[PDB]
């Protein structure tokens, strides 16, 4: 349960590759 | 009679009293309403039975208050009773599709045939009414009357005293305009004291004409009684459906639906008036809802519904984008909330029409290519990219993430 609170969690750290 | 239910629900759903001391008043009132609706009694206690069994073993899901989860069972159950699946396929299969109407006298066998053939005309088919209504000449008059009032041809030659001939003659002719649907209103004899008369006249027509569908009309006034003729009907023609009329001029409706279902017949429509538009497709579930709770059951619907790596990836991420507007979400997480002006940050995230391109690429992928992606190449990567709307860059990032997690969990 905590497994996803990490995986689904640490995603936004580099949500930088996105367009503009 | 049966309509008094939503209230019994609007009460049970307003924190009236203690949980268990409330469950019962409902069961009291449900049974009262059902029985008061002419549903068979052995069925009612039966139902409440399978309802107390579930309140027992079945364990309440998150975001499900002791009581709401409760109704979820009621609805489900009242639902099995009146239906048990999704709306039948009132949609024809092969063309032309042929339909026979075996209505017992007084059953609106005829008004329905009109009401029904309008149903289909109005929905875009080329309907054709065959007046094999032999046992009634007045049916002839009244028939072609409403017939012309709706732009539908109606074959028929009065006093032929032999409908099976009228049928083959009339149906084989309605293959001329290449009519799409053909409604054969077969004569219904034996007034109310039917016995097994019409069933014989029926197995006949079926053998001779051999049509695509057979529908026995029932007056919704017959209460649970409808169980006998219906049962003999299903027996005779296991490939047919019932239509229950005059639903609105009785308080014993439920008895007929529940009843007709009891046997195993299917209810494709339900009459609700004298008018021509008074006939609608029978949606078992929507009916249970329409009666239990307007949309109250609706909220209960949202909640329960939405609720080695790339696999969990989708299932997982999927349930997250779904979410749902409520504060019970943190009820799952061992943390007590503090302020609410904060989640407006969530409504804003959903602001951008497109929330995540990840579920987009994950969809643009084969259900195997979602398993072992280290087989993904640059050609496969621009394929999955262009297919999703993303760029080879938004996708490379994606792929690298699956593995970094592949490696991370290895590191634990």
């Amino acid at each position: 349960g905590i497994i996803l609170v990490l995986l689904i969690w640490g995603t936004v750290l580099l949500l930088k590759s996105i367009p503009h | 009679g049966l309509e008094n239910i939503r209230d019994a629900v609007r009460k049970f759903l307003t924190g009236s009293t203690p949980y268990e001391k409330a469950v019962d008043e409902f069961i009291k009132d449900l049974q009262k309403s059902l029985i008061s609706s002419d549903v068979n009694v052995k069925l009612v206690f039966s139902l409440t039975a399978k309802i107390k069994e579930r309140l027992n073993k079945e364990k309440p899901p998150s975001v499900l208050e002791r009581k709401e989860w409760f109704i979820s069972i009621v609805y489900d159950e009242l639902s099995k009773l009146f239906g048990g699946d999704k709306e039948p396929n009132v949609n024809p299969t092969k063309l032309p599709f042929i339909i026979m109407l075996v209505g017992v006298q007084g059953s609106g066998k005829t008004t329905t045939a009109g009401k029904l053939a309008y149903f289909y005309k109005k929905r875009g088919y080329k309907v054709g009414l065959v007046a094999a209504d032999v046992y009634r000449p007045a049916a002839y008059d009244q028939l072609l009357q409403l017939g012309n009032q709706i732009g539908v041809q109606v074959y028929g030659e009065p006093n032929n005293q032999n409908p099976i001939e009228i049928a083959k003659k009339g149906v084989d002719i309605f293959v001329k305009n290449k009519m799409d649907i053909i409604i054969v209103d077969t004569a219904g004899r034996h007034g109310y004291g039917e016995e097994t008369k019409l069933l014989e006249e029926m197995k006949e027509m079926y053998d001779v004409l051999k049509p695509d569908d057979v529908i026995l009309v029932i007056d919704a006034s017959i209460g649970q009684k409808a169980y006998d003729l219906a049962s003999r009907f299903h027996q005779a023609s296991p490939i047919g459906s019932v239509i229950i009329t005059k639903m609105d001029g009785t308080a014993k409706g439920g008895g007929a639906l529940s009843a007709v279902v009891a046997t195993g017949a299917t209810i494709k429509f339900i009459g609700t008036g004298e008018k021509i538009d008074e006939l609608e497709t029978f949606n078992a579930k929507r009916f249970v809802s329409r009666i239990l709770g307007m949309g109250d059951i609706e909220s209960i619907l949202e909640k329960v519904k939405g609720l080695l790596t790339l696999r969990d990836v989708y299932a997982q991420i999927i349930a997250l984008r779904k979410m749902g507007p409520l504060s019970k979400v943190l009820q799952h997480i061992p943390g007590l909330g503090i302020m609410l002006p904060t989640p407006s940050e969530d409504q804003l995230k959903i602001g951008e029409e497109k929330i995540r391109r990840w579920l987009a690429a994950l969809n643009s992928m084969t259900y195997k290519e979602l398993e072992n992606p280290n087989i993904i190449d640059k050609s496969r990567m621009r394929r999955i990219a262009e297919g999703s709307g993303l760029e080879v860059e938004e996708v490379r990032e994606l792929l690298e993430w699956y593995n970094n997690m592949n490696r991370l969990l290895k590191m634990v």
